[PDB]
């Protein structure tokens, strides 16, 4: 079967460049064009080119030519896109798809120029903005309910687990927010048997892999 | 407490198409309606189209029809506007409003007669094909001419900008009284300029230094130019 | 031109009955209930005037869409009041967890909280007052295709699809048995208080468990109230309802028979309303008491 | 070239859902269909003008009408929820065009009143001089909430970041407000609220910085 | 469908009566709705129908009308009440809106400050030449202001704006904008702009020599 899988996703500050692999397998990766289509958080696919997977040559959308290259490897059938001088507006998830065959015309109808199979997207991230730990916070609570705030992070994704592991059924994580300081925070809640206090020590695990940051916070109800 | 949320401010080069969201709140969108009015820069209000939540129904002004559609999304109680193909006279500020959810039905609307009540904070709209630009900033140093006894006046020229808006600020010693700040007017070329000045008391201007500090946030400019007088 | 019988809101004959309910431990609602019936008759008026013929039954939703405006108008007033209901919540919760002063507190805030609703009538009149003349014109607008020979689907549609349904709900549930049981906690909380309070002496908890029986009989009252109501509305709604709808009606009698059933669903809903709300309110002090009865413990 | 599509469509599930493309003498060119389910890679699902390629179900029909292409989707799913983009290619520059794309919403959902679940600073924000109120509104739909706070039932507009509600695993939305305060702000007040009203309906919880 | 109000720019002080007239070029019955508009903030509903005014509106709106003609009353101007009205026709779904009415504080009659300042250096070497006129801290909003380059006067090389009002004395402040080329600024040596206002007894002009 056709697969297209792509490089991880990546932060960079602008001026830098990124590469942004796909790795193709199930065909004959020189005999089918290759195409890159870009989409912004909240918006449309842009497409931004294809390249002929046998020669090499590519070809770019208007204003998409000059800080993007695409470069092929066919030894191991895969299929590259560089982008270099990186700005903010680049900050957008690429699509590398495979292009079925197409069938020109003297009027200019055709059999299809459509993207059969895609890859699952590789998100670039563009932004000055440095790299920081969260601050974890316990949130002490017919039911009770007892959460973690995760504040101040960035940037995503930042993950929660509860008893490492052991309570995953009755966990709402709730989506982070985008703070006016461009930090992001999100907190996760546990619901809670009305006598289970006192039971299982409930510590939340927080791991932030982008700063290597490992939190784990017991949750125990205010002393006084 | 019922709201009409609306997107962020656009700017479109001429023939591009936008849509703009206005998410409601607090209320039961499904059994209502949504209009939608425009405001030319300077100008009064122009209406542009109805959309309801609960036919999903529409009608459209006749000059905008075939170049606009609205659609809703009551999933999310959101309701879309998309005018397409824009034109320089497009540049305005767009607002939405909560109507009611027959309004050009069948007969009589006699049901709800409230007009608009609740809007939106608005989003304006900027159809030009002119380019991001800094603005140009030269001083309006006071002279002879300018000063006429113990009071005497004195600025700055924030001119060709794109887009807007920019902000004045004189050190602020001086901004807190007497600061005249004139709105843009947009020129021919398609870029901005406006004049910010100030009114000191003549004994000021041989001890008291003048700067100007100029900010245009799209370009990430900002000026600080200084205003002295010239040996006329 | 006819003889509604929801019509005047300011005749100072008969008093504005205000119901307090207090469902979940922490927060607090009124209802003048006047208002709230003069409303919802209004309510029933208008769907029975557009449901009566056919071409007028799509514009229900506009319909919805003003009955909500003008619920969403009340509410606004309701607000100007939540300062004082606000004081009176955290009185309640320092109360419930000094009893002269505390007690001087409650008394004031009660007091000011209805002084607050005298304040704001003239709002709550026009808001209520723009009801009723939209319901009257609606319902004077209401034709016939033969005056002598009325429908009266609308009658039936608007009771299967608005009314039917509380009626069974209401025969669902036993109000009587839950009025039984209700006295039977009451019995019980007095007699383990005049047992408790016999001797051993601990100010602070014997004064709470008093304060919250008076409380809980006063909402056990209302409840009762509510109930009657709605035994005799429903065997009279249901009784009535009958002969209003296989037939056909001159148009005058169609009227009177539309006013009728309107004002009976008014009563009907209104203390139906009220007695869910007191219900959750008389179950919500009792959780209370449950856990001062139970922390009385000497260890 | 512009593809012109309708931003939203809302359906009855069960019943079809029809998205158009309009765009200057569309008729002669061949316009494909993709399906983007959130947080997922587009799937080609209508490739010719009314060809669906191989796992497609019968139910996803594509057509070409005059000046301007349907894709109509007959029998609607819950999983037919997700953005439709449609994709033509232009002789004139070569270049493969996208339209403005289509959310398809499965409209089949009952109302629900949210969930307010209202956390006070805890003891180590305000040992590290901070103070965060969180406001946790869960299971509710439609997806839009007004979030209002108070302070002695005054209206707070300083600190408040709201989340947009995102649909859950259970098809209900979710939000989370945060309303930041410095130690001395929130033992200044006697209780702070936080406000969700949804569908004309008011949920409230409050929050006292109790000793 | 054709809406037009009375008063374009009316000055009235706290505490007066204000009335705006909205005639119409059809019939409506009682469909119009009033609005109040603060300049930078959006709309705000005021009466609809007839006199029937939303919830939360000052007791103290009101309207009168039928037909092509109706009428909004402020029985007693308070300071938030001074921004723009518009009226809206609803009669058929094809909206149509008012010319606008701006409600403007009226104070004491005061002239101009006159200010006139030649093209910096700066600006005279990127090869443009503006000479800005000034009229600063004024009542009425009406005033006149003519260039002339040479003694002769000039017409469309030049743009005007003014500022709202002041928040504490409550006068207008105008920018009269002239531009044109280095190369034809160069053409010329005097620069004069007259200002005529009503509380000028004879016109002001402000000149100066290249």
């Amino acid at each position: 079967e056709v697969q297209l899988v792509q490089s991880g996703s990546d932060l960079k500050k602008p001026g830098a460049s990124v590469k942004v692999s796909c790795k193709a397998s199930g065909y004959t990766f020189t005999s089918y064009a290759m195409n890159w289509v870009r989409q912004a958080p909240g918006q449309g696919l842009e497409w931004v080119g294809w390249i002929n997977t046998n020669t090499g040559n590519p070809t770019y959308a208007q204003g998409f030519t000059g800080r993007f290259v695409f470069s092929l490897d066919t030894s191991v059938s895969t299929a590259y896109l560089q982008i270099s001088s990186l700005k903010a507006e680049d900050t957008a998830v690429y699509y590398c798809a495979r292009e079925s065959p197409n069938y020109y015309d003297s009027s200019g109808y055709y059999s299809g120029y459509y993207f059969d199979y895609w890859g699952q997207g590789t998100l670039v991230t563009v932004s000055s903005a440095s790299t920081k730990g969260p601050s974890v916070f316990p949130l002490a609570p017919g039911t009770a309910a007892l959460g973690c705030l995760v504040k101040d992070y960035f940037p995503e994704p930042v993950t929660v687990s509860w008893n490492s592991g052991a309570l995953t059924s009755g966990v709402h994580t709730f989506p982070a927010v985008l703070q006016s300081s461009g930090l992001y925070s999100l907190s996760s809640v546990v619901t809670v048997p009305s006598s289970s206090l006192g039971t299982q020590t409930y510590i939340c695990n927080v791991n932030h892999k982008p700063s290597n940051t490992k939190v784990d916070k017991k949750v125990e109800p205010k002393s006084c | 407490q019922v709201q009409l949320v609306q997107s962020g401010a656009e700017v479109k080069k001429p023939g591009a198409s936008v849509r703009v969201s206005c998410k409601a709140s607090g209320y039961t969108f499904t059994s209502y309606g949504i209009s939608w009015v425009r405001q030319a820069p300077g100008q009064g209000l122009e209406w542009m189209g109805w959309i309801s939540g609960y036919d999903g129904n529409t009608n459209y002004a006749q000059k905008l029809q075939g170049r606009v559609t609205m659609t809703t999304d009551t999933s999310t109680s959101t309701a879309y506007m998309e005018l397409r193909s824009l034109r320089s006279d497009d540049t305005a500020v767009y607002y939405c409003a909560r109507d009611g959810p027959q309004v050009g039905d069948f007969d009589w609307q006699v049901y709800y007669y409230y007009g608009m009540d609740v809007w939106g904070q608005g989003t304006t709209v900027t159809v030009s094909s002119a380019s991001t630009k800094g603005p140009s900033v030269f001083p309006l140093a006071p002279s002879s001419k300018s000063t006429s006894g113990g009071t005497a006046a004195l600025g700055c020229l924030v001119k060709d900008y794109f887009p807007e808006p920019v902000t004045v600020s004189w050190n602020s010693g001086a901004l807190t009284s007497g600061v005249h700040t004139f709105p843009a007017v947009l020129q021919s070329s398609g870029l901005y300029s406006l004049s910010s000045v100030v009114t000191v008391p003549s004994s000021s201007l041989g001890t008291q230094t003048y700067i100007c500090n100029v900010n245009h946030k799209p370009s990430n400019t900002k000026v600080d130019k200084k205003v002295e007088p010239k040996s006329c | 031109f006819l003889q509604y019988h929801f019509k005047e809101l300011s005749n100072y004959n008969i008093a504005n009955s205000i119901d307090i309910l207090q469902e979940k431990e922490g927060h607090l609602d009124f209802v003048i209930i006047p208002h709230y019936t003069f409303l919802d008759y209004y309510k029933h008026l208008s769907y029975n005037s557009i449901y009566h013929k056919s071409s007028t039954y799509g514009k229900c939703i506009a319909v919805d869409a003003f009955i909500k405006k003008i619920n969403e108008a009340y509410d606004k007033v309701k607000s100007k009041c939540n300062d004082i209901k606000n004081d009176l919540i955290a009185t309640i919760k320092k109360l419930e967890h000094t009893f002269k002063k505390m007690m001087d507190e409650y008394n004031t805030k009660k007091k000011k909280l209805i002084k607050c609703i005298k304040n704001h009538e003239n709002d709550f009149n026009k808001i209520c007052m723009d009801m009723k003349n939209y319901g009257t014109n609606l319902f004077e607008q209401l034709s016939c295709y033969n005056n002598n020979f009325c429908n009266t689907n609308g009658i039936r549609y608007h009771y299967d699809e608005y009314i039917h349904k509380l009626i069974l709900s209401v025969k669902s549930k036993n109000l009587n048995k839950d009025l039984s049981d209700m006295t039977n906690i009451l019995q019980q909380s007095e007699l383990l208080l005049t047992n408790l309070n016999k001797k051993m002496g601990s100010y602070i908890y014997i004064d709470t468990i008093k304060f919250i029986h008076k409380e809980m009989k006063h909402i056990f009252n209302r409840i009762e109230y509510h109930t009657k109501i709605i035994n005799d509305k429903t065997k009279i709604i249901q009784d009535k309802i009958k002969l209003n709808i296989w037939r056909t009606f001159q148009k005058d009698e169609l009227l009177k028979r539309i006013l009728d059933m309107s004002n009976e669903y008014s009563l009907f809903i209104t203390s139906d309303h009220l007695r869910q709300m007191l219900y959750n309110t008389f179950y919500s002090k009792e959780k209370h008491l449950n856990n001062i009865f139970h922390h009385l413990i000497y260890v | 070239y512009e593809l012109t599509q309708p931003p939203s469509v809302s359906v009855a599930p069960g019943q079809t859902a029809t998205i158009t493309c309009g765009g200057k003498n569309i008729g002669s060119k061949s316009v494909h269909w993709y399906q983007q389910k959130p947080g997922q890679a587009p799937v080609l699902v209508v490739y010719d003008d009314s060809d669906r390629p191989s796992g497609i179900p019968e139910r996803f029909s594509g057509s070409n009408s005059g000046n301007t292409a349907t894709l109509t989707i007959s029998r609607v799913e819950a999983g037919d929820e997700a953005d439709y983009y449609c994709q033509v290619w232009d002789s004139s520059s070569d270049h493969r065009v996208f339209g403005g794309g289509t959310k398809l919403t499965v409209l089949g959902q009952p109302k629900a009143a949210p969930s307010v679940t209202l956390f006070p600073p805890s003891s180590e924000e305000l040992q590290a001089n901070k103070a965060t109120l969180v406001c946790l509104i869960s299971d509710f739909y439609p997806g839009a909430v007004t979030v209002a706070w108070k302070a002695d039932s005054s209206p707070v507009k300083a600190g408040v970041e709201t989340t947009t509600p995102s649909k859950q695993s259970n098809n209900k939305y979710a939000a989370s407000s945060y309303l930041s305060l410095t130690p001395e702000q929130w033992k200044s007040h006697r209780s702070y609220s936080c406000q969700v009203t949804h569908e004309g309906s008011t949920v409230e919880k409050t929050v006292a910085p109790t000793e | 469908i054709r809406m037009t109000q009375s008063p374009s720019t009316l000055s009235a002080s706290v505490g007066d009566r204000v009335t705006i007239t909205c005639r119409a070029s059809q019939s409506i019955n009682t469909w119009l709705a009033w609005y109040q508009q603060k300049p930078g903030k959006a709309p705000n509903l005021l009466i609809s129908k007839a006199s029937s005014l939303e919830s939360g509106v000052p007791s103290r709106f009101s309207g009168s009308g039928s037909g092509t003609e109706f009428t909004l009353t402020i029985s007693s101007l308070q300071p938030d009440d001074f921004a723009t009205y518009f009226c809206q026709q609803y009669n058929s779904y094809l909206y149509t809106f008012g010319q606008g009415t701006k409600v403007e504080i009226r104070r004491t009659v005061a002239a101009p400050s006159v200010f006139i300042f030649p093209p910096s250096d700066e600006q005279l070497k990127s090869g443009t030449a503006s000479v800005v006129c000034l009229l600063n801290n004024f009542y009425p909003r009406e005033a006149k202001v003519q260039w002339k380059v040479d003694n002769a006067l000039q017409s469309g090389n030049s743009q005007e704006s003014v500022t709202e009002q002041d928040s504490k004395d409550s006068t207008y402040s105008l920018s009269s904008t002239l531009t044109l080329s280095k190369a034809d600024y160069e053409k010329h040596k005097v620069y004069a702009c007259e200002v005529t206002h009503q509380g000028l007894s004879s016109p002001v002009t402000k000149s100066f020599n290249r």
